[PDB]
């Protein structure tokens, strides 16, 4: 029972023999995590498998052939490409109108792998009109395992932002997301929220689409979902939104977003820590009302704490937050920052190797100093006492001339007798 | 007005033409999150800036699944 024999029997004009052979090809393609795909592609089985999709008289054969093709397409780009170059894609689309659920589902799956290969493949499967048939499967009578596959392909359809998915696709997918965000199934919920991630990632125009749909009041509460996989994705999704305009950012804050952040800032997982302060850094880049909202939510001391004792990633995000507040805020808003003891943990970051962080801290100190007027000396003294001035003083080296210049001007304007 | 726009941006340093020809302060508000640009902030004044509303770190372990193989029926 060889591979060369399998491709032969697969050519048979008899269907029993053919089905059996195609089943054999499927079995070779689902025996481990590293199937003999390249060998299968070289055997010439691909055109045979593709033609089997035509056989409306035999759903078993359509399903088995689709399954074999699906696994070939789960591989590398070159292996997925071999499937699409055999002209399989239009037949999968055809099979989405199949009256048989098994065939529909395997067509959906195979198309998901092809869509996931890249934006060009995404755009091609879209332009043939995959989205509307796909989303039509969504019903309450659909088997959860089927629905999980649909929502996964939905993600792939939303992924890649250069070029981003077309208007028509997004406008189709959003109302299906409004439905699925209410599902209790965790896998589905996770995908629904990750699809929103990517949508909100394509930029401010797409963010307005997500906002305009009415989905955000249902998305913000998933920052506190009991399932960490849901939270992680909701953090990314809502986080993307608040990189939008101030008005867009406000839509989120008005859903009481900041109430959810104590439990993320103190979360065991540092990755959640990091993304939480990232988020908050984008808020302190907002207007003064929005800086005020972070302060009022009692979030600044947890920020300064993570700024002090957090892993480098969270510290990097924390410094931006501080720096962004330092230029967004009012005089008193910055005063609060200082009386919350920001000056020492902020200054200690001047030693790190990441040059961007160092310019971000230096930019912070500079805004603080130019802003507190009578208190220049008073704050100069704070900077000096924690050893910040010492750190600033030796950033006056030439390995980074941007850092250098900024170190020089702070020292010239604020620490020269 | 113009310096209010710039309060959304971090001045990084000297012009870096890798990031294209200098922009206007008004064209600055067309950038993507975390995007760097060179901008003209005065007569003969071109600096590199970064947008203060920033991009996210690349996910790896966090939920992806771009392609999925079917191992069995159930």
């Amino acid at each position: 029972t060889s591979l060369e024999a399998i491709v032969q029997n697969a050519s048979s004009d008899n269907q029993g023999i053919q089905l059996s052979a195609v089943q054999a090809a499927r079995k070779l393609l689902s025996s481990d995590r590293n199937p003999p795909i390249d060998d299968l592609i070289k055997s010439g089985i691909l055109p045979i498998l593709v033609h089997c999709l035509e056989r409306d008289d035999n759903p078993s054969l359509q399903f088995e052939a689709a399954w074999a093709l699906t696994n070939i397409a789960s591989g590398t780009s070159e292996q997925t490409q071999a499937v699409v170059q055999s002209n399989a894609v239009p037949l999968f689309l055809r099979l989405l109108h199949s009256p048989h659920q098994n065939v529909c589902e395997q067509a959906v799956w195979a198309l998901g792998n092809i869509i996931g290969d890249g934006p060009q493949c995404r755009d091609y499967v879209i332009s043939l009109g995959v989205v509307k048939p796909l989303l039509s499967f969504i019903s309450p009578s659909i088997p959860i395992t089927f629905l999980r596959n649909v929502t996964w392909v939905m993600v792939n359809l939303c992924r890649h932002k250069d070029p981003p998915p077309p208007m028509e696709t997004i406008q189709e997918i959003l109302p299906a997301l409004c439905v699925l965000i209410h599902h209790t199934d965790v896998n589905i919920l996770v995908d629904t929220v990750w699809a929103l991630s990517y949508l909100t990632d394509a930029g401010n125009e797409q963010i307005q689409m997500v906002i305009d749909s009415g989905i955000v009041p249902h998305l913000v509460p998933l920052l506190s979902h009991q399932e960490v996989k849901v939270q992680t994705a909701a953090l990314r999704a809502v986080g993307n939104i608040v990189t939008g305009t101030d008005e867009q950012t406000q839509v989120v804050l008005n859903c009481d977003a900041l109430s959810h952040f104590p439990a993320l800032l103190t979360h065991p997982k540092e990755k959640i820590n990091k993304e939480a302060v990232w988020f908050l850094s984008n808020i302190t880049a907002g207007n003064q009302q929005q800086v005020q909202a972070v302060i009022d939510a009692n979030l600044v001391p947890m920020i300064i704490h993570l700024l002090d004792k957090g892993d480098f990633g969270t510290q990097k995000e924390a410094a931006w937050a501080i720096s962004n507040l330092t230029i967004s805020g009012r005089k008193d808003q910055v005063a609060y920052l200082i009386q919350q003891n920001v000056i020492p943990p902020f200054c200690n970051l001047l030693t790190v190797k990441d040059a961007q962080v160092v310019q971000v801290v230096l930019d912070g100190l500079s805004n603080i100093l130019k802003m507190a007027e009578d208190e220049a000396e008073t704050i100069g003294n704070l900077i000096e006492e924690c050893g910040g001035l010492e750190k600033i003083e030796q950033l006056q080296n030439h390995e980074n001339e941007d850092i250098y210049k900024l170190a020089y001007e702070i020292i010239d304007q604020f620490f020269s007798s | 007005v113009e310096s209010a726009v710039l309060r959304g941006f971090l001045i990084l340093g000297k012009e870096d033409r890798r990031y294209g020809p200098a922009l206007s302060i008004n064209e600055l508000s067309n950038l993507a999150k975390g995007e760097k640009a060179n901008v003209l902030i005065g007569q003969g004044d071109v600096v590199l800036v970064m947008k203060r509303k920033r991009d996210s770190s690349i996910l790896t372990d966090s939920q992806t699944a771009t392609k999925r193989i079917r191992m069995a029926i159930n």
